[PDB]
RNA sequence: AGAACUGGCGAUGCGGGAUGAACCGAACGUAGAGUUAAGGUGCCGGAAUACACGCUCAUCAGAACAAAAGGUGUUAGUUCAUCUAGACAGCCGGACGGUGGCCAUGGAAGUCGGAAUCCGCUAAGGAGUGUGUAACAACUCACCGGCCGAAUGAACUA
RNA sequence: GCAGUCAAGCGGCGACAUUGCUAUCAUACCGAAGCAGAAUUCGGUAAGCGUCUACUGAU
C-alpha cells in the first residue's frame, strides 16, 4: 500500500556553513526504501546536489487528520512519456491523501500508460469550497442529494451449477 | 444537335421535383463519408489526398488573414 | 465583445448631453427607415443595442433602470415632448410584411407574376406549382404568409414609431 | 464525460402502447402523473446518450401520429407517355415501359392532377411507404416520375 | 574484409519460453521430507474464471517495419479567446445611403474579365462568401437586434 | 538529381506543395461526364462464369 513520507535535505555541511538550505519535501511511496530513492532521485534533478554528497537526516509519516472525512484532493503531477515531459493538473475526490494519490497512480496507468517511474507529483492540495473543481466529471458527485441506482449487479457463488438462473435486480 | 440543348431543357422544365434536397443531403452526408472511407494501397492515397487539401486550405487561409 | 464597452461609454456620457430620456418600441424595421428617423433631426440621438446591456448601464441615476427595461430602442432628445410626439404618432411608412403583422391578396390560378397579377404585370412556399415547358403555373393568404407577401413586394406592415415612457434627466 | 444520470399512456418492459400505436424497444421510465413520462438512463456512456434521445424522439412522434396522425402527400406529372396508377396499387404505361409495377389508407386526391395522397397513423409505415413508391439514361432530362410534395399532418 | 576486449557453447546436463544452439534460472552421488527461479494459474496443463482503476469491439483487435498522416472513432489533459453586459446551437429579424464604386463589351447593377476597395451611419454590414441574372432581382455568408439559460468555441498533447 | 518563396519540429538541418529540358479486358444492382438517344470512358463491386502420403475404375 502506498504511503506518505517527509524527508529533509541538508547536504553535508562545509566548512562555516552548518544546515546549508534545510531542503525539505514531502515524498510519496510505499516503503521507506523507496521514498529516500524518490527523494534522491527528486534532488539530481531539481538541483546539483548528487547523493554521494547528500545525507538524509530524518524521515517522518504524515498521516490524515480526518481520514473518515471526504474530500476534492487537488492534484498537481509533472510527467513523461514518449514525448517531452509536461505538466499536468488533475482532481480527485478521496477521502485521503494516500489514497488519492493511489487512485491516481492507476489511472495514470490506465489511461496514459505511466507508472511510479515516469510520475512525479507536485503538490496535492484540498478544495475547500464548491464550484472550484473545474473538472466535471468529479464536480457530478457534488449536487444537492445525489441518488443512482446500480443497475446490472454481477454475483458470484462457490457452487459451479444452479438450477434458479437468478436475475441480476439491485 | 443544338448550341445549348440541354441548357434548354433545363431552363423550359428545371431540375427533378427533388433534386435539390437530393443534392443537399449528398452534401451533408460528405462529412460522414469521408470519415467512413478515411478508415475503410488505396488508404495512402486517400490520406495523401486528404493531407494536400488540409495543407491547401491552411495556407490559403493564413496568406490571406495577412488583411486583417 | 469590446463593443459592449462602445456602447455603455456611449451611452452613460450622452445621458446628461440631453434634456429628456424616450425609450422607443421597435425591434423590427428597415435599416432606411431607422436612417430617415436618425437624419430627420440633430437635436435628438436614437439609440440602440442589447436590452441587458442597456439594463447594466441604465444606479447611475434615479428610478432610471424602471423604464430601461422597456427600451431595444431607446431615444436621447432636447425637443419638447409635444413635437416629438406629435412626429411619432403621425409618422407612418408602409414597410414590408411581418409574420402575422390583411389585403386581399390572391394568386391566380394560372401565370404568377412579379407582383401576383394585383396590377394590371410583368410575367415571371409548398404549393403545388408546375413548369408549363418555360413557364409557371389559386391561392389566398388570408409565417409563410410574411414570406409570400414578401415575394410580391408587398409592403401592407404600417408600422408607426411609438413612445412607451418618460423619464426626466434632471428629475426622473 | 462518465455520465451518471440523464433525463392516455403507460410504461413498462420495452414493448410499449400508446392510445392506437404500439413499439418494441435498455432504458426506464415512470408514471408520476400520467402526464409527463420520465426518461432515465444511468452508468450509460457516450452510445447511450444517442439511444436515450431517440427514444423520446420517437414516443413524440408516436404521441403526435396518435393525436394528429400523419399525410405524405405525393405527385406525379408526365410529359409524353400518361402515367397510369390503379388502386393494391399499381404503375403502368410510364415510359412505354410494359414492365407493370406492383406496390403494396391510399386513395387518390381531388382537385389536384395526377396527386396521390398517403396517411396512416404510424409515421414509420408512412415514410417507409412514400419512399417505396417515389424509389420506383441523363438524370436531368426526366422531370418526369413520383415524389413526395409536402410531409403535412393529416389533421391540416 | 581486417581487427583490440570480455561472457556462454566448445566439453554442458535439468526447469520454462507448446516447437528449436545463440534466451532466463540453474551446472549434476542414489534417496525421503518442505520452500523457490525462470515460466505459470479456463481447458489440453499440475496452479485463484483472485481483488481495484479505467482503457478497446478490430469487416480475422489483443495475448522485425511502412509509422509521415487521416477518423464528424473513443478515453483524459496544455494553450488562446468568448463567459451570467446572458455559453454554442436552434429560430425570427436587421443585413442600409452615395452605388449601376473605375474600363471595353449588346450585357457585367458584387459573384464572365483588370485593379483599388473610397465611405456616411448605426446595435450592425464586404463596392460583397455563395446559390443565383441574357441583363435585374431574391435568399444568404462574417457582421449585428429578440427568445432561450452557462459554460463554451479553436489548435495540440497521452 | 540540379537551385529555390519553400518550414511542424529544431543544432545549421528539416516528409508538405509549386518554378526550367530530359489487384477484371467483357459478364453490373450503383454514381459522374456538355450522358438530347445508341455508343462511350471514368470511381464501383466481385477471380462467379467468360477470355512413402493421392486414387483416377475396385473388393
Amino acid at each position: 500500500h502506498f504511503k506518505e513520507y517527509q524527508v529533509i535535505g541538508r547536504r553535508l555541511p562545509t566548512e562555516s556553513v552548518p544546515e546549508p538550505k534545510l531542503f525539505r519535501m514531502r515524498i510519496f511511496a510505499s516503503n521507506e526504501v523507496i521514498a529516500k530513492s524518490r527523494y534522491w532521485y527528486f534532488l539530481q534533478k531539481l538541483h546539483k546536489v548528487k547523493k554521494a554528497s547528500g545525507e538524509i537526516v530524518s524521515i517522518n509519516q504524515i498521516n490524515e487528520a480526518h481520514p473518515t472525512k471526504v474530500k476534492n484532493f487537488g492534484v498537481w503531477v509533472r510527467y513523461d512519456s514518449r514525448s517531452g515531459t509536461h505538466n499536468m493538473y488533475k482532481e480527485i475526490r478521496d477521502v485521503s491523501r494516500v489514497a488519492a494519490v493511489e487512485t491516481l497512480y492507476q489511472d495514470m496507468a490506465a489511461r496514459h500508460r505511466a507508472r511510479f517511474r515516469s510520475i512525479h507529483i507536485l503538490k496535492v492540495a484540498e478544495i475547500e469550497k464548491t464550484a472550484d473543481v473545474k473538472r466535471q466529471y468529479v464536480k457530478q458527485f457534488l449536487t444537492k442529494d445525489l441518488k443512482f441506482p446500480l443497475p446490472h449487479r454481477v454475483q458470484k457463488s462457490t457452487k459451479t451449477f444452479s438450477y434458479k438462473r437468478p436475475s441480476t435486480f439491485y | 444537335p443544338q448550341n445549348d440543348y440541354i441548357e434548354r431543357h433545363i431552363k423550359q422544365h428545371g431540375k427533378r421535383l427533388d433534386h435539390e434536397e437530393r443534392k443537399r443531403k449528398r452534401e451533408a452526408r460528405e462529412s460522414h463519408k469521408i470519415s467512413e472511407r478515411a478508415q475503410k494501397w488505396k488508404g495512402k492515397q486517400f490520406a495523401k489526398k486528404r493531407y494536400a487539401e488540409k495543407v491547401s486550405m491552411r495556407k490559403k487561409i493564413k496568406a490571406h488573414e495577412q488583411s486583417k | 465583445r469590446e463593443n459592449k464597452e462602445r456602447i455603455f461609454d456611449e451611452v452613460r456620457e450622452a445621458l446628461d448631453t440631453y434634456r429628456y430620456v424616450w425609450v422607443l418600441h421597435l425591434d423590427d424595421v428597415r435599416t432606411p427607415v431607422l436612417q430617415e428617423i436618425r437624419t430627420s433631426w440633430a437635436g435628438s440621438k436614437l439609440i440602440m443595442g442589447k436590452r441587458k446591456v442597456l439594463q447594466k448601464a441604465l444606479e447611475y441615476k434615479e428610478n432610471l433602470y424602471q423604464l430601461s427595461k422597456l427600451c431595444t430602442g431607446l431615444l436621447f432628445t432636447d425637443e419638447d415632448v409635444n413635437t416629438v410626439k406629435e412626429y411619432f404618432k403621425s409618422y407612418v411608412r408602409s414597410d414590408y410584411s411581418r409574420p402575422n403583422t390583411p389585403l386581399t391578396f390572391t394568386i391566380p390560378e394560372g401565370i404568377v407574376y412579379s407582383r401576383g397579377g394585383q396590377i394590371p404585370d410583368v410575367p415571371m412556399f409548398e404549393i403545388p406549382t408546375k413548369i408549363k415547358a418555360g413557364k409557371i403555373t389559386p391561392y389566398l393568404v388570408c409565417v409563410r404568409q410574411a414570406l409570400i407577401l414578401k415575394q410580391f413586394g408587398i409592403a401592407a406592415s404600417e408600422f408607426k414609431v411609438k413612445v412607451s415612457a418618460y423619464y426626466d434627466n434632471d428629475s426622473s | 464525460m462518465k455520465y451518471i444520470q440523464t433525463e392516455t399512456v403507460s410504461i413498462k418492459s420495452r414493448i410499449v402502447k400508446v392510445v392506437t400505436l404500439t413499439k418494441n424497444l435498455d432504458v426506464t421510465f415512470t408514471k408520476v402523473n400520467n402526464q409527463l413520462i420520465k426518461v432515465a438512463v444511468h452508468n450509460g456512456g457516450r452510445k447511450h446518450v444517442a439511444a436515450l434521445r431517440t427514444v423520446k424522439s420517437l414516443v413524440d412522434n408516436m404521441i403526435t401520429g396518435v393525436t394528429k396522425g400523419y399525410k405524405y402527400k405525393m405527385r406525379y406529372v408526365y410529359a409524353h407517355f400518361p402515367i397510369n396508377v390503379n388502386i393494391f396499387i399499381e404503375v403502368r404505361n410510364f415510359l412505354g415501359d410494359k414492365k407493370i409495377r406492383n406496390v403494396p389508407t391510399i386513395e387518390f386526391s381531388t382537385n389536384v392532377k395526377d396527386e396521390i395522397v398517403l396517411s396512416g397513423n404510424s409515421v414509420e409505415d408512412v415514410s417507409q411507404n412514400a419512399a417505396d413508391l417515389q424509389q420506383i439514361k441523363d438524370i436531368r432530362k426526366f422531370l418526369d416520375g413520383i415524389y413526395v410534395s409536402h410531409k403535412g399532418f393529416i389533421t391540416e
